[PDB]
RNA sequence: CAGGCCUUGACAUGCUAGGGAACCCGGGUGAAAGCCUGGGGUGCCCCGCGAGGGGAGCCCUAGCACAGGUGCUGCAUGGCCGUCGUCAGCUCGUGCCGUGAGGUGUUGGGUUAAGUCCCGCAACGAGCGCAACCCCCGCCGUUAGUUGCCAGCGGUUCGGCCGGGCACUCUAACGGGACUGCCCGCGAAAGCGGGAGGAAGGAGGGGACGACGUCUGGUCAGCAUGGCCCUUACGGCCUGGGCGACACACGUGCUACAAUGCCCACUACAAAGCGAUGCCACCCGGCAACGGGGAGCUAAUCGCAAAAAGGUGGGCCCAGUUCGGAUUGGGGUCUGCAACCCGACCCCAUGAAGCCGGAAUCGCUAGUAAUCGCGGAUCAGCCAUGCCGCGGUGAAUACG
RNA sequence: AAUUCUGA
């Protein structure tokens, strides 16, 4: 019943904020569906190497935009607690409805 | 005219980067510039002490400041009045969280960034340009080290026609991406021109 | 079946009919392995490298 | 002319045309990225120094 | 052809619409 | 006269008009050049004279 | 190409219209080349510049639908 | 190929006479990959097969590639400074990639307005032996034999 | 050689003239038309002893 | 470039002097810049009701130390990039030979993609490179279910949409896997040939990665930087023009010269991306571009959206053509203050050269070439036929 | 059976 965006570049951040955010509430009331993971966003731009001009041999970066996705069914009360309350953010985005 | 940037080569593995966190394609840009603005004035006010990497975090309203030091014993002052009064210059440009922390280095001559600095002193203190990499190298590697390499650009010394100072010790195997290499790069400007600093560390692997 | 193109379905088509009845079949091996119907076909349209107009094909060299 | 050009850059009035891009790091303004308000030198430049969050080496 | 501005292959190739080439 | 190799030989034109003369006169004498040269194989630095 | 308005430079129509009424002179500089020759115009002299000079470009009214770049060739070997 | 000998390029059966020949034949007959309309063709012709004679296509489609296949050619040569034309037998698996070649270029080479038309009387020619394929046959072969005297080279 | 009374240089940007000593910046200028300058100056050299 | 203008200046640090100290609305001349000009109007440091003051944010004018310079020098330089070359190479330590330069190792026999490995050997090791760890695509599994699905049944407004349910597909992140290991042969070995199994061989197909060095290679105009030089102008502002000129020549490309074709109506099959003064569902007026209204969309949940070649039917019937769309006249939409130089589209009318291209000359060895269509960055719009990506159909040939 | 490449 609370859908919850988590989204981060690094994976090995969502990967385990969102596994973490899981059985964080699973234990702690009603159920949870696992983390689904939704297809990524990303930035595939190229770039010239050279400072002047040389409109060949160049290099590309991509940004990557890693998507979790976790909802709890039933909203537990014992729930806004080890989750709404204990946040643990290191450079990700969280953006929870219902 | 070659050769990637050991950093930027494994910038998603055996080495991160120096500065994590996220932004939406709404603001990425300010907080990117923001970044780097600090990034300055620090570069600027701290060099006394002269630090080797800038790490920076986020994920609401907040900011890392995470200057890693190799003399923190100067940024903060007599007990803990520069360390205060820069919290204050940073906050200044932001009114945001301007937390900020303080490491430091068991070993700073096990960290590039910093032997490169040294050697670029050294430079524009008109010291023998080649020994003075035979040393730079044979300090890290004499302090425990798998690769030493120093490489200083033209004007060597002063003469008219600019020559590379080359010379390195150890293993330097910048083709093998786990190998956590440390890059350093860091300028030396005289009265005749400009140097160039660029300084290998091969450390850990597997 | 979705995604491609038609004369390109029918060969997957024809991998999961042969995997179909290799399934709920025991004499389907040595009949249907020096066919390869089992295959997959790594063959793949490959990337379009940069300085290249078509992945491999290069830019008109001149010289004069 | 490069100092006095991204100083009347930066003012962005007069005709909401003339508002133009320009690099922020170097005074650039041709291939100036929208998304890190960047050059495209500015831009290899720092991503190698890592500096630039998520941007990683593209391959595929 | 791809270049006669006045046909089915006109826009397309043009990347346009119009009387020869309708959306839908 | 466009010479052997590259450029020319000779060279004689007309100046049609006022104190011309008076002008292109002081013109009159050796024109030197220096550069590296074109024509020269790497592109070394030589002087030419005229 | 500008069904809505004329967008006709005004520091010029203000000038051909306080010398427009009571018809007069002609001496009458200018830069709007990008203005169009609105009705009228014909007789009062515009001397449209094109990066160089004022041409003195007369005005009848043929050339009324024009602009005032189209009077003042701007390169050389028209 | 200065390395290995090369390998052979192996075709794909006939969805309808299950040939390997008739599907190599079909190639030719194709532009731009336009494969599905190069396989219609073939059939739309071999149609005109019966259509116009009672023979029976796979069989007349045999006999014509038959008559096509060079017996010899002459390949170009150095015998130092000298490019002396010297015959030579076609190795089967050219002698093949020839006549296939020849027939559908010679099959255009024709005044009909329909291509399946060409495709078939081209093959109905050939198959008897007096097709413009033929021709540009015997000719290939007229050189070799001719040039029989710098064929003691052979190489 | 030691001849010339003006020479030119490109891979240092300028224009000596020796009689005189003035000495532009502006080879590629020089040229190709720009001598109006150096015309005068030229004059002035020379009917100074006349 | 022409023309009108500004001076410690469009940007920084800092100093002397009254006015001014936040700031707002204007009037005049003018192409704009600029010049010139009339009114509303301030907490505060604080003796003090007050008269009054110094005065920090603050801000104008005259004068000053300096700014500013895409002005020269890429042979004064940093950094970065091209290139030989994805080539099999380049060297060091000690020992040994040599008067010495140097040699040896690294040469030789065998193998490989490779200085890859093997065996020899006055050499014995090692370092920089090849390889390998990184990514992507091929099989598979586990974690995970708002993509998906009558897959099993059900109601169904008969649309996977509704209960239901994640089996599949897919999504994403961690794994299993291939190692010449197994059989036969030759071989001293390395390793090559042939077979089985397996999604896949023997580097599985693509990347990223590009050694010591070469080119006094490229860039002082992206930036940085030593020296030289301009400092009421080599700085600065604005309006207009130019960079888009045209007797010409070359490189790179687009569309064609047509029946394996073109035109038309109908009907399918994608991938990777991008989107809150962005993408626009659907309506509605219009030949149309497009303009009116208007819903959903923090976007695996709405939109760009149609893929196109293909398939079905029909029309041309061999012609400068129902081929080809240049040029030009006329009428319109839209962005922008404004499109004459100089915008992209739309519609009516023109319909040019071109019936396969001299000497020459380029690319590609397989999902490659050829061919069809889509996306993005840039970005108001757009001169994109460019560049960087994505998939759809899918060849020929390799003796040497 | 096919030349020449000045001079920092
Ligand atoms: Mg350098
Ligand atoms: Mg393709
Ligand atoms: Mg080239
Ligand atoms: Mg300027
Ligand atoms: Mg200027
Ligand atoms: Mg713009
Ligand atoms: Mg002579
Ligand atoms: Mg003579
Ligand atoms: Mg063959
Ligand atoms: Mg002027
Ligand atoms: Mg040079
Ligand atoms: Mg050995
Ligand atoms: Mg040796
Ligand atoms: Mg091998
Ligand atoms: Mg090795
Ligand atoms: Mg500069
Ligand atoms: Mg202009
Ligand atoms: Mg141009
Ligand atoms: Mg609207
Ligand atoms: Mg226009
Ligand atoms: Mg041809
Ligand atoms: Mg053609
Ligand atoms: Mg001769
Ligand atoms: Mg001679
Ligand atoms: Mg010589
Ligand atoms: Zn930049």
């Amino acid at each position: 019943k609370i859908r919850i965006k988590l989204r981060g570049f690094d994976h090995k951040t969502l990967d385990a904020s969102a596994q973490k955010i899981v059985e964080a509430a699973r234990r702690s009331g009603a159920q949870v569906s696992g983390p689904i993971p939704l297809p990524t966003r990303v930035r595939r731009f190229t770039v010239i190497r050279g400072p002047f001009k040389h409109k060949d041999s160049r290099e590309h970066f991509e940004l990557r935009t890693h998507n979790r996705l976790v909802d709890i069914i039933n909203p537990n009360r014992k729930t806004i607690e080890q989750l709404m309350t204990l946040d643990l953010p290191t450079g990700v985005e969280i953006e929870i409805k219902t | 005219g070659n050769k990637i940037h050991p950093i930027g080569f494994r910038l998603g593995i055996t080495r991160d980067w120096e500065s994590r966190w996220y932004a939406g394609k709404k603001q990425y840009r300010h907080l990117l510039l923001e970044d780097q603005r600090i990034r300055g004035l620090l570069e600027k006010e701290l060099y006394s002490a002269g630090l080797a990497r800038v790490d920076i975090e986020r994920a609401a309203d907040n900011v890392a400041v995470t200057v890693h030091v190799a003399k923190p014993g100067v940024v903060i002052g007599r007990g803990g009045e520069r360390i205060r009064v820069l919290r204050e210059e940073l906050a200044k440009l932001t009114g945001k969280n301007v937390a900020l922390n303080v490491q430091e280095v068991q070993n700073p001559n096990l960290s590039a960034p910093l032997v490169a600095q040294r050697v670029a002193e050294q430079i524009e203190r008109r010291f023998a340009v080649r020994r003075a990499i035979k040393q730079a190298v044979q300090r890290v590697m004499e302090s425990g080290a798998k690769g030493a390499k120093v490489i200083v650009s033209g004007r060597i010394g002063g003469a008219e026609q600019a020559r590379t100072e080359w010379a390195a010790q150890g293993r330097v195997p910048l083709h093998t991406l786990r190998a956590n290499i440390d890059y350093g790069f860091a300028l030396a400007r005289t009265t005749y021109g400009v140097l160039g600093v660029k300084a290998y560390i091969f450390l850990g692997e597997v | 079946v979705r995604g491609g193109g038609k004369s390109g379905q029918i060969d997957a088509i024809k991998l999961g009919i042969a995997r179909a009845l290799v399934q709920y079949n025991p004499d389907y091996r040595a009949k249907l392995k020096p066919l390869g119907f089992l295959t997959r076909d790594a063959r793949v349209v490959e990337r379009k490298k940069y300085g290249k107009h078509k992945a491999r094909r290069a830019p008109q060299y001149s010289k004069r | 002319a490069r100092k006095a050009l991204i100083e009347k850059a930066k003012r962005t009035p007069k005709f909401k045309v003339r508002a133009y891009t320009r690099c922020v790091r170097c005074g650039r303004a041709r291939s100036v990225y929208r998304f890190f308000g960047l050059c495209r030198i500015c831009l290899r430049e720092l991503a190698h120094k890592g500096q630039l969050p998520g941007v990683r080496k593209a391959s595929w | 052809g791809k270049g006669d501005r006045r046909t089915r292959r006109g826009k397309i190739w043009r990347g346009t619409y119009g009387k020869y080439r309708p959306r839908k | 006269t466009p010479g052997p190799e590259a450029g020319i030989d000779y060279a004689q034109i007309l100046v049609k008009g006022e104190n011309a003369y008076g002008l292109l006169s002081p013109e009159a004498g050796v024109h030197r050049l220096v550069r590296p040269s074109p024509f020269d194989a790497s592109g070394r630095r030589h002087t030419s004279f005229a | 190409s500008l069904k809505k308005g004329v967008f006709v430079d005004d520091h010029l129509l203000e000038k051909v219209l306080e010398l427009n009424a009571k018809g007069e002179k002609r001496l009458i500089k200018t830069w709007s080349r990008r203005s169009t020759i609105v009705p009228e115009m014909v007789g009062h002299t515009i001397a449209v510049y094109n990066g160089k000079q004022h041409v003195p470009v007369y005005i009848t009214e043929n050339m009324v639908g024009h602009k005032l770049g189209e009077f003042a060739p701007t390169r050389t070997y028209r | 190929a200065r390395r290995r000998r090369a390998e052979v390029r192996q075709l794909q059966p006939d969805l309808v006479y299950g040939d390997v020949l008739v599907t190599a034949f079909i190639n030719k007959i194709m532009r731009d990959g336009k494969k599905n309309l190069a396989a219609r063709i073939f059939y739309d012709a071999c149609k005109i097969i019966q259509e116009k004679t009672g023979q029976e296509p796979l069989k007349v489609f045999k006999q014509a590639v038959e008559n096509v296949k060079p017996r010899m050619e002459v390949r170009s040569r150095r015998v130092g400074g000298a490019n002396y034309q010297v015959p030579m037998e076609v190795s089967p698996r050219r002698q093949q990639s020839l006549a296939l070649r020849w027939l559908v270029q010679a099959a255009n080479q024709r005044p009909e307005r329909r291509a399946a038309v060409r495709i078939a009387h081209e093959l109905m020619d050939a198959a008897e032996g007096k097709g413009g394929a033929v021709k540009k046959k015997e000719d290939v072969e007229r050189m070799a034999e001719a040039n029989r005297a710098y064929a003691h080279y052979r190489w | 050689w030691g001849s010339q009374i003006r020479s030119y240089v490109l891979d240092k940007n300028y224009v000596k003239d020796h009689r005189t000593g003035l000495m532009r910046h502006d080879p590629e200028n020089v040229l190709d038309g720009d001598l109006m300058d150096l015309i005068w100056a030229g004059l002035e050299w020379k009917a100074g002893r006349r």
